[PDB]
């Protein structure tokens, strides 16, 4: 096989809610396992022991390959944490490009509100930058040894897909699915310009949101609120996460808008969901969202509008199969924003490390109607751009 | 004394991804 990118298309498959993962082999005999894409941090770990929720977990006894690097890690998340043993092994990726890496593996041996019952994963794939890989920055992460060692350009694109991915009517009901391009960007997983912001600081993927928009109504708070302490792009979230004053802002917003004050204070905080009759959810009440991203030149900013059907994710195996169920996806976060699948399932994702900037094109597969869609429109004449940052004060 | 839209209990069902540092 070529390792073309038509092979990567569709490498991705998750359940709603518990990440995307793509198929890896690690050591030698190779052993197959499925791995968490994680863009919001740095270390390659998996299941090396057993545990109730894994279906399989790596053997270090049975690889030839391994090599024990005698150090623990332990590594936490937002949510769950992990501990385990480092180590390197040989990993491919059979639907990535064609080529073999020596990579640091944490070998995991405990851990806590990690592993989700029934989810198809075994591990995590950390695709962000050295500064934030534990335990501490020199552990190369996966991505810069594939770089390093083979000739794979230094960019990565990723397409999830959400309940927009084509499935056969016999598969699971809550199944997603996208793809991860790995050294390039793929013209059939997005239409329309592909728009740009700077990555910040190479740590996590930082970047500067400059203006909010909800209904096309400015949020009207000062810009460092956006982006305090910082603004992430992170396929390993589910919701848009949100600054506190910036979440109460868009609720209150979101509710004016679509005449919702009257729901319960519960469904705005996401401990309960909202239930119609199938196929007659009110999509159109319900506003349109848009961040502005700082753009590529000076006092440019370009925006990306994401749609109801982005933000009200649909909940299986809650009620009958005669109601459509829906978890509101926009959340409070006490560590800046974070675009997680909400945002991305909107977009094609251009992770272009080499240009250290972040693209942005509309998705070939966002779930949209037959009245709206996902946009990325631009150019927009922003200025005091750079003010919108945090800094330590 | 029924009727749409309705509200149960729910939600988690989440992935967040590493803590800073």
């Amino acid at each position: 096989r070529r390792g073309s990118f038509v092979e990567m298309v569709d490498n991705l498959r998750g359940k709603s809610g518990q990440g995307y993962y793509v198929e890896m082999t690690v050591g030698s005999p190779p052993q197959t396992l499925n791995i968490l894409v994680d863009t919001g941090s740095s270390n390659f770990a998996v299941g090396a022991a057993p545990h109730p929720f894994l279906h399989r977990y790596y053997q270090r006894q049975l690889s030839s390959t391994y090599r024990d690097l005698r150090k623990g890690v332990y590594v936490p998340y937002t949510q769950g944490k992990w501990e385990g043993e480092l180590g390197t092994d040989l990993v491919s990726i059979p639907h990535g490009p064609n080529v073999t890496v020596r990579a640091n593996i944490a070998a995991i041996t405990e851990s806590d509100k990690f592993f989700i019952n029934g989810s198809n994963w075994e591990g995590i794939l950390g695709l962000a930058y050295a500064e934030i890989a534990r335990p501490d920055d020199s552990l190369e992460p996966f991505f810069d040894s594939l770089v390093k060692q083979t000739h794979v350009p230094n960019l990565f694109s990723l397409q999830l897909c959400g309940a927009g991915f084509p499935l056969n009517q016999s598969e699971v009901l809550a199944s997603v699915g996208g793809s991860m391009i790995i050294g390039g960007i793929d013209h059939s997983l997005y239409t329309g310009s592909l728009w740009y912001t700077p990555i910040r600081r190479e740590w996590y993927y930082e970047v500067i949101i400059v203006r909010v928009e909800i209904n096309g109504q400015d949020l009207k708070m000062d810009c460092k609120e956006y982006n305090y302490d910082k603004s992430i792009v992170d396929s390993g979230t589910t919701n848009l996460r949100l600054p506190k004053k910036v979440f109460e802002a868009a609720v209150k917003s979101i509710k004016a808008a679509s005449s919702t004050e009257k729901f319960p204070d519960g469904f705005w905080l996401g401990e309960q969901l909202v239930c119609w009759q199938a196929g007659t959810t009110p999509w159109n009440i319900f506003p349109v969202i848009s961040l502005y991203l700082m753009g590529e030149v000076t006092n440019q900013s370009f925006r990306i509008t994401i749609l109801p059907q982005q933000y009200l994710r649909p909940v299986e195996d809650v009620a009958t199969s005669q109601d459509d169920c829906y978890k509101f996806a926009i959340s409070q976060s006490s560590t800046g924003t974070v675009m997680g699948a909400v945002i991305m399932e909107g977009f094609y994702v251009v992770f272009d490390r080499a240009r250290k900037r972040i693209g942005f094109a509309v998705s070939a597969c966002h779930v949209h109607d037959e009245f709206r869609t996902a946009a990325v429109e631009g150019p927009f004449v922003t200025l005091d751009m750079e003010d919108c940052g945090y800094n330590i004060p | 004394g029924g009727g749409y839209p309705y509200f149960i209990p729910x939600g988690x069902g989440e992935v967040n991804x590493v803590a800073e540092x």
